[PDB]
């Protein structure tokens, strides 16, 4: 039908290649996080159950763009790292222009630029994974977490998730999380977090991953045996 | 309208209705609607009506339609040119029964984009069931029938059986605890106990399905 | 032929409105005739008079019908 | 078939496009010989003589690249005359560069290459027509390059082309054979344009007058074409023998 | 049709007209209508102006090009403005290099060489709007009618748009009319507003959807609109 | 080649009407133009309350006394708003002025009606067929307040009352009546969150409703959400008492 | 088949479809016929009148290549004129770097590759018309049709379009009138006849005679068009012989 | 539908393997029989002209060409196709090669860069790959002795001996047959005529059979005299007239 | 004669005949849910007034709120598309 073209809008208004793009990310990992008052929380899920893989030499889902401004995606990854290499040379012309850090505003516009100017372009095949851009702005301790989807939109969110059973997750994030009063303190941020995982991942540490960006540019990774604390904390409250 | 395999989807599911409802089971094979001779097509029709017509103690009941629910274009490919009158008429008998509900018509397909908008006529089927995949919770229910039969040990309850469920609805449940006592006899004993029920599930959930739905794409 | 049959008042030019008819038939063109009477009724005239033919054969009848006015 | 219209391989190895090639250089139903004598070269080419409306001495079968050199096409007329346009380019390209004369193995190896770059041309389509090339080497002496549309070239003690070319090859075959030579006789070039247009007749079995062939003469650092007049008493000498 | 021959702007058809080019003038059939006419020291126009609904405000369909020279535009909205543009810069560029305006013979050899580039070559969309262009030049008055097939035809008047035939037909009765009134504008204007009555249905009898330019050898090309036109009216 | 090559020919153009039916799925925007002002809206649609509705914008400013809005795809639009934000530095770059709105819906529309990587006498940027649909509004020193609808398929016209998206049939229904030349600033409030109200499928609210103002003294204004509660007050006010 | 869909493609037949429409495209043009006498050649083309709102002097078909040749083709009228508009940058541009002017056989082959390579390339469209040009170059009198399939050759006369068969039996009476050819004013007053003669299949419509003429006696080598009593008496000298 | 015949030039095959590669392997199986013999102390390669008409000249078409003195090359399929290729081939050897290091292209580099050519052409769409098929053979300092076959495909490999062509198959065990690895080159002359003259009965003479050897340098072939050091063509053709010889002698 | 889509007009004179049979609230408008639809043919106009209590019955309600359209509109919407 229409998934041999791209530029054909469709009479239902929707073009089946970002349809099928979508697809991918149904079947993709989990992608959790949610931002607090002080601090902002981006978990992810990397699958070890997959034997002779070595963790020291495999590279984190978690991608480093600024000091301040982390990135967590899910998704096909091949596609991602030239997503990836395009805001990290970006992150670096922030500063070898504009001299200030990197922008979670500007960073976002810029990836939906890229998802944007590759889909306009003829003959070129757009990005169907979804990134999360999450930080802090400059000079500011206010979260800011958005997202790009297949269709080369933007949005904000306080909690948003992607990846297989994101319904489910979902119904996780609005109930149980509270927009008028986020969680204060970064332990409650953290455990409701594991929660969320929990359900995907079903009793299990080193395939979850979480990294925690703090004000001041901190970047903290939880380690195996604190991942798993957590999770002992939650099996308390369903055993009892 | 159902979505599913027959034995669990498109079985299941129409018996249990007929027990709660009190009413006898009438089943009609969807091929049989069209004989390949002009005029069965509306002949067989309204004589399915005409049994549940008078008491209406009964449902009618259809299942594994293949052909009738595809027209296409022409007499080719599938389709047939009587099928095209046939599923016409079909829709004047399903509008011209009135009742309060005695009788209903289940018809289990494939797919249905291929049957005639006229007898679809929104507001006269309102259900439409799509196959889902059960959570675990569904496997507990099916355990409990047959656990209250064969004996298991102490050191193994619903929750052990459970830890290891891929991609089987309510069908291979059964099947599975087939194996799991069937492994037993070679140990001569008429009860399953915790070393039986590790081996025999090993030899279930292993070399069955070739393809591999991994995340390894990365 | 079809309009020496009906009732008109002979002051319409059958060379001239041909003109506007493009790959009609012996059979289509009836169907053009008979559109012709129906602008009487849709103008409120008990007859069919010359301006009720100029506007129904012009216009493309019992082949396509064009709405579009506009870009696409 | 979508597979008849590419121009890349077909199922069985047959271009479907390079058949149709040949097929069109038949269409004019022109027959020309090209022969070999000893120090000259003459080629005559069958004549097509149209209605009073057109032209006799502007129709032309043979075009001159240069001196010494010639070309007879025999096919679709809008590739012949951009297939000559197309060798006269690369002939004085090649004398300014390299600062040599073009020779016909050569020439017909540029037109030969040059039709495989337009099978990689999507847009372009490559050239239908045949070209021969004839011309007097400075070593080699008479030599004939008749290049296919699919970029065929060999060279030939006798050719020809058109339907009899297959009784023309057996007549001229067999003549080959009691002399042992493949050079005309009588060295000088007035009388080998009568035996060439002997052997011609003999082969094709028709007798033609001034006006249904055109004659061209290469000679040493000289080329030219027979006009009507030229013709006419190459056949009152060839009636006397 | 429907594929098969006429299909692409360069596929042919067994008869060889190409039928794109038809497809294209249908859209000028149900646009905005034009009527115009000129003599030998004057020329006229007169464009129906459109609108979506009453809410939406009636559009000039007349755009000024040169000081002495007008052009109407009925067709694809897209496909007006290029050739708009084009025909400002030839004026200008004839005005820089020549240092003359643009003639209305020349601009209208420039005008089907711009046309007739897209048409040869493969891909693009090919120019479906009709023009109708009027101008003064040393050789006096002329008006072209421009095809979307990019033919060129000179007249002392005509029409396209909706039911262009009731202009047409006034045209041909009072050929003899309009061409011998010399030096009197008002009465070439007064021809154009009842040239234009005998062709509209009567959906908007108002002023505002009437856009009446005139050009001629002392006064140039205006636009008029409002109470300008309203005095014919 | 579906839909580009099995159609009978009408003389149409189906790439882009494939994008009307995209246009009508948009957000829906409603303004009207008046002499005091010109009193814009759109709609949030918030599928989540999880969803930020300050930090997602669906009208942009090109002028200080010019605003604009959009319905449909965001990524088609940001090419257009940059392209929009580039012909207003534009004028004021060469002439130093604040550009009209109907000079400036004319040259933002100048890309709207070009397409293809190909040409002959126009540059070319996008490689693909786009569209949006883009409400331009302000104020000038010539025509005045003025509101002219960006369309990428054919010319822009000039609406005095504009609504676009879902509803964009039925609120024009409603235009030509409570419409009116009289119709002060404080009115046309007022008049807009009554139409606005029963055209959009959510509850009238200060998150999921957003309003803007464009006038010669304040220039483009956005209506806060604390203002825009104290007005949907007095719309309930006013319907409570009928 | 779909031969037609895809330009510059062999046909089982030797020659495109494409190729082939284009040549019978030019026969539903107008007729435009063509003279070559020894001093010079002649031109004649036939108009069909539209409706009275036709200006004459105005639409003439008459094209020009420098001040020796004219010129004038069969076919759509939009397809014509870029093609003599480029012939016109050919003629000058021979002109810049010789500092002389284009002789005829010359122009053909200038023209000749121009459309025979259209015909050899898929993105450009072929050309649908048949000009036919000619004049007096330093070589004498020349005449040249080109065809829409890219095939030309000397013409003693040109005939085209819809009554090019009523046209050429004509030109073939060229001989039997006089052995040498008729003159320069007496082939405007031949070629004139020929026009009414094709305009049988015409004569539901009006026409308009424009006839143009080069040659070494009374132009001295200029292109000029056919006026005054030339162009009278071509008219009622043909009128009195159709009788 | 059925492939559209792809080179994977814009489209990868369904199939897993190109089905082209085996129709462009048709061209090859199309093509004359050709064979080689590689040996300790030299090379041999012998290939079958087309005879077309009897008046076409045999000194015209020659199968085997001069890329470098000490490496010669044999091929079979299209005429053409050969002609556009090397004409290429030669142009990389000279800028890569010997408008650096200044020497003769050794066999190891230039076989590498003549199926660069065969790569490129794959990779860039609307360009068909050439479907004729090389055999390689030279002599360098290096690696030796070596003999090579060039698939369309873009992969080559050494072999003792190979054939081509209609006779790819066929000769293959032919040349396995009568000839070992052990023999040296000039009993391996004698085993390719009489592998050839399997292919076709009609003319064995030099008139329709090409055939080349590679060995030691001749000096008649240097074309001068005076330094040791650079050494003569490696690579001799032999002459037609020669050739009946070697048949007398077989 | 073809059969096309009625408009919004179509659908509001069709709604409130319906409503007169079946049980409704009185403080409904349908010119507000019926405007969310877009154009249906007339045979899915009956199934929302049908489907319509089919949520009155899960929801437990004598008559069909505001809410109870709303959901069958919903359910026609993500099944048929038209």
């Amino acid at each position: 039908g229409y998934d041999r073209a791209l530029s054909i809008f469709s009479p239902d208004g929707h073009i089946f290649q970002v349809e099928y793009a979508l697809e991918a990310v149904k079947r993709g990992t989990c992608a959790v996080g949610v931002k607090g008052k002080n601090c902002v929380v981006l978990g992810c899920e990397r699958r070890s159950t997959l034997k002779l893989q070595d963790t020291r030499i495999t590279p984190s889902k978690v991608s480093k763009i600024d000091s301040h401004v982390v990135l967590s995606f899910s998704g096909l990854n091949a596609d991602s790292r030239i997503l990836i290499e395009k805001a990290r040379v970006e992150a670096q012309s922030h500063r070898l222009t504009l001299e200030d850090p990197v922008t979670v505003e500007y960073l976002t516009r810029y990836v939906a630029g890229v998802q944007q100017r590759y889909t306009q372009s003829g003959g070129v095949r757009p990005f169907g994974v979804s990134t999360l851009i999450a930080g802090f702005d400059p000079r500011d301790d206010e979260p800011k977490l958005y997202q790009t989807e297949p269709s080369g939109i933007y949005s904000s969110w306080s909690a948003q998730t992607i990846g297989r059973n994101s319904k489910t997750v979902r119904e996780f994030l609005e109930k149980n999380y509270d927009r008028k009063e986020p969680p204060a303190t970064v332990e409650e941020c953290v455990k409701l977090t594991v929660r969320s995982l929990l359900e995907v991942v079903q009793t299990g540490a080193k395939n979850i991953e979480i990294t925690v960006v703090k004000p001041d540019s901190d970047i903290v990774a939880l380690s195996s045996e604190e991942i798993n604390q957590y999770v002992t904390q939650i099996e308390q409250e369903k055993q009892e | 309208i159902l979505y599913g395999a027959p034995g669990t989807g498109k079985t299941l599911l129409a018996k249990a209705v007929a027990n709660q409802t009190s009413a006898t089971f009438l089943r009609i094979v969807g091929s049989e609607l069209i004989q390949k001779y002009l005029g069965d097509g509306p002949r067989l029709c309204r004589q399915i009506f005409k049994v549940a017509g008078e008491n209406a103690p009964s449902i009618v009941f259809i299942d594994e339609i293949d052909a009738i629910g595809t027209k296409r274009y022409d007499s080719n490919s599938g389709g047939e040119r009587e099928i095209q009158r046939t599923m016409l008429e079909l829709l004047n008998q399903l509008d011209g029964f009135d009742d309060r509900g005695d009788v209903k018509v289940i018809m289990a397909t494939n797919k249905i984009e291929t049957l005639d908008p006229a007898l679809i006529r929104p507001g006269r089927i309102d259900r439409k069931i799509l196959f889902e995949n059960p959570d675990l919770s569904t496997k507990k229910k099916i355990l409990g029938i047959h656990t209250s039969k064969m004996n298991l040990s102490e050191d193994v309850n619903l929750e052990t059986l459970v830890t290891t469920k891929d991609d089987l609805s309510g069908a291979d449940i059964q099947a599975m605890c087939t194996e799991a006592g069937l492994l037993a006899l070679r140990e001569r004993r008429m009860q399953v106990t915790a070393e039986d029920f590790k081996q025999a599930k090993e030899r279930v959930m292993k070399n069955k399905v070739e393809e591999n739905l991994e995340g390894l794409y990365l | 032929i079809h309009s020496r049959k009906m009732t008109t008042d002979d002051d319409i030019n059958w060379q001239e409105l041909a003109r506007s008819t493009d790959e009609f038939n012996g059979a289509q063109l009836k169907a053009v005739t008979v559109e012709a009477g129906m602008i009487a009724l849709r103008n409120g005239q008990s007859s069919v008079k010359h301006e009720d033919f100029v506007e129904g054969i012009s216009e493309v009848q019992a082949r396509k019908s064009k709405s579009v006015s506009f870009y696409a | 078939g979508y597979d008849r219209h590419i121009t890349i391989f077909s199922p069985e190895g047959r271009l479907y496009q390079v058949e149709y090639a040949f097929k069109a250089t038949n269409q004019t139903n022109i027959n020309s010989l090209a022969v070999r004598g000893k120090d000259c070269t003459v080629v005559i080419s069958q004549k097509k003589v149209p209605d009073k409306l057109l032209d006799p001495t502007t129709v032309s079968y043979i075009f001159c690249i240069s001196r010494t050199i010639g070309m007879v096409v025999n096919g679709p007329i809008p590739d012949a005359r951009n297939a000559a346009l197309r060798a006269k380019a690369e002939a004085a390209e090649f004398r300014y560069k390299y600062g040599y004369d073009m020779p016909c193995d050569v020439l017909a190896k540029r037109m030969a290459n040059l039709s495989q770059i337009y099978t990689q041309r999507a847009y372009m389509r490559p050239l239908g027509v045949i070209l021969t090339f004839v011309s007097v080497d400075e070593e080699l002496g008479p030599s004939i390059y008749k290049t296919d549309p699919a970029g065929y070239y060999v060279g030939y003690k006798a050719t020809a082309t058109g339907p009899k070319q297959q009784e023309i090859t057996t007549n001229l075959e067999n003549h080959f054979k009691k002399s042992k030579i493949d050079h005309i006789n009588e060295e000088s070039w007035e009388k080998v344009v009568e035996f060439a247009i002997t052997h011609m007749i003999d082969a094709l079995g028709t007798e033609f007058s001034k006006n249904d062939l055109e004659v061209g003469v290469a000679t040493k650092d000289k080329f030219f074409t027979l006009s009507a007049e030229n013709i006419e008493e190459r056949l009152v000498a060839i009636a006397e023998q | 049709f429907r594929n098969n021959y006429d299909g692409d702007t360069v596929t042919f058809s067994p008869t060889g007209r190409l039928f794109q080019v038809e497809y294209a003038l249908e859209a000028i059939k149900q646009g905005s209508v034009t009527v115009g006419l000129r003599s030998n020291t004057h020329a006229v126009l007169v464009a129906l102006k459109r609108n979506a609904d009453e809410l939406s405000s009636y559009q000039k369909k007349i755009i000024k090009c040169d000081e002495h020279m007008g052009l109407s535009l009925a067709g694809l909205a897209p496909d007006a403005r290029v050739l708009s543009n084009y025909l400002r810069q030839q004026c200008n560029y004839s005005s820089l290099v020549f240092n003359r305006k643009l003639a209305v013979e020349r601009a209208g050899h420039l005008l089907c060489d711009k046309a007739q580039k897209n048409t040869q070559s493969y891909g693009g969309r090919p120019y479906g709007v009709g023009l109708l262009i009027i101008g003064y030049d040393k050789s006096g008055a002329h008006l072209l009618e421009f095809q979307p097939s990019g033919n060129v035809t000179e007249l002392y008047g005509t029409a396209i748009g909706a039911r262009s035939q009731g202009a047409k037909t006034y045209l041909e009765r009072t050929l003899d009319t309009f061409i011998k009134i010399d030096g009197n504008p008002d009465e070439l204007i007064k021809a154009g507003v009842e040239a234009i009555s005998q062709s509209l249905r009567d959906e908007s009898l108002t002023v505002d959807n009437l856009s009446i330019a005139i050009v001629g050898k002392d006064t140039p090309f205006t636009i008029y609109d409002g109470e300008a036109v309203a005095k014919y009216i | 080649d579906r839909g580009v090559s099995t159609f009978s020919p009408e003389g149409r153009l189906f790439q882009v009407e494939y994008s009307l039916e995209a246009i009508k799925l948009g957000s829906t925007a409603i303004g009207i133009a008046t002499k005091e002002g010109v009193v814009l809206g759109v709609e949030k649609r918030a599928t989540s309350p999880l969803l930020e509705s300050d930090s997602i914008e669906k009208i942009v400013e090109i002028d200080r006394h010019i605003g604009c809005a959009m319905s449909g795809l965001t990524a088609d639009a940001r090419s257009m708003i940059e392209h929009a934000r580039t012909a207003a530095v534009t004028h004021n770059l060469y002439y130093d002025e604040d550009i009209n709105v109907e000079s400036l819906t004319q040259s933002v529309c100048d890309l709207a009606l070009r397409f293809g990587e190909g040409a002959s006498g126009e540059e070319r940027l996008m490689s693909r067929p786009f569209g949006v649909a883009l409400l331009i509004a302000g104020h000038d020193a010539d025509d005045g307040y003025q509101l002219f609808h960006a369309e990428p398929s054919g010319t822009f016209y000039r609406y005095n009352a504009k609504a676009i998206g879902s509803g964009s049939e039925g609120a024009q229904a409603e235009l030509l009546n409570e419409w009116h030349s009289s119709l002060t600033l404080k009115e046309a409030e007022l008049l807009v969150l009554k139409i606005l109200k029963q055209v959009m499928e959510e509850k009238l609210d200060e998150n999921n409703a957003q309003l803007s103002c464009i006038t010669k003294q304040d220039g483009f204004k956005i209506y806060d959400n604390e203002k825009t509660a104290e007005l949907i007050k007095e719309l309930k006010e006013k319907e409570a008492a009928e | 088949t779909g031969y037609d869909l895809s330009n510059s493609v062999f046909s089982p037949d030797g020659r495109n479809f494409q190729v082939e429409y284009a040549v019978k495209a030019v026969e539903n043009g107008t007729t435009s016929i063509g003279i070559k006498c020894n001093d010079g050649v002649v031109f004649a083309v036939e108009k069909l009148i539209t409706s009275k709102l036709l200006v004459p002097q105005k639409n003439v078909k008459i094209q020009v290549v420098d001040r020796h040749i004219g010129c004038v083709y069969s076919g759509l009228i939009p397809d014509g004129r870029h093609l003599v508009n480029r012939g016109r940058e050919e003629a000058a541009s021979f002109k810049k770097l010789y500092k002389t002017p284009i002789p005829i056989p010359a122009f053909a082959d200038r023209l000749g590759q121009y459309v025979q390579a259209h015909t050899l390339y898929n993105s450009v469209r072929p050309f649908g018309v048949s000009t036919i040009f000619g004049g007096v170059d330093k070589n004498g009198a020349h005449l040249y049709m080109l065809e829409p399939s890219g095939s030309y050759w000397g013409y003693k006369g040109a005939a085209t379009g819809k009554g090019r068969q009523s046209a050429k039996a004509e030109l073939e009476k060229l001989v039997d009138h006089h052995p040498e050819g008729l003159s320069a004013r007496e082939a405007v007053k031949q070629a004139a006849k020929i026009i009414y003669l094709a305009h049988e299949d015409n004569k539901e419509k009006d026409f308009e005679l424009e006839i143009s003429w080069c040659s070494l006696s009374e132009t001295n080598g200029l292109h000029k068009f056919v006026k005054g009593d030339l162009l009278q008496e071509a008219i009622d000298f043909a009128q009195k012989e159709i009788n | 539908m059925t492939d559209r015949y792809s080179f994977s030039l814009t489209t990868f095959s369904p199939s897993g393997k190109l089905g082209q590669i085996d129709y462009a392997l048709t061209a090859v199986k199309q093509g004359v029989t050709s064979l080689g013999i590689k040996a300790t102390n030299g090379v041999v390669i012998a290939t079958e002209k087309k005879s077309s008409s009897p008046l076409a000249m045999s000194e015209t078409l020659s199968k085997v060409s001069l890329l470098t003195p000490d490496i010669g090359a044999v091929y079979s399929g299209m005429g053409p196709d050969y002609r556009v290729l090397v004409d290429k081939s030669r142009k990389v050897a000279h800028t890569s090669y010997k408008r650096i290091y200044g020497e003769y292209p050794p066999t190891k580099l230039l076989v590498s860069e003549v199926a660069k050519i065969m790569q490129e052409a794959t990779q860039s769409g609307g360009v068909r790959p050439f479907g004729v098929s090389l055999l390689i053979a030279g002599h360098d300092e290096f690696n030796g002795f070596s003999l090579y076959q060039v698939d369309p495909s873009g992969s080559y490999f050494p072999w003792k001996a190979t054939a081509i062509g209609k006779g790819s198959v066929a000769a293959k065990t032919f040349l396995e047959k009568r000839w070992n690895d052990e023999l040296e080159l000039e009993d391996a002359i004698h085993i390719a005529l009489l592998t050839l003259k399997e292919s076709v009965e009609g003319e064995f003479n030099g008139d329709t059979i090409e055939l080349a050897i590679i060995g030691d340098e001749n000096p008649d072939l240097l074309g001068y005299t005076g330094i040791p050091t650079d050494k003569g063509p490696r690579f001799r053709k032999l002459t037609s007239q020669e050739i009946n010889d070697r048949l007398e002698a077989l | 004669v073809e059969f096309s889509l009625p408009d919004l007009e179509g659908r509001a004179n069709i709604f409130r005949i319906h409503s007169k049979s079946m049980s409704v609230e009185r403080g409904i408008r349908w010119e507000l849910i019926s405007r969310l639809c877009p154009n249906s043919t007339g045979a899915e106009l009956r199934s929302v007034c049908t489907e319509a209590g089919m949520f009155a019955i899960r929801a437990r309600r004598k008559v069909a709120t505001e809410k109870d359209f709303l959901k069958a509109v919903d359910k026609v919407i993500s099944g048929y598309k038209k």
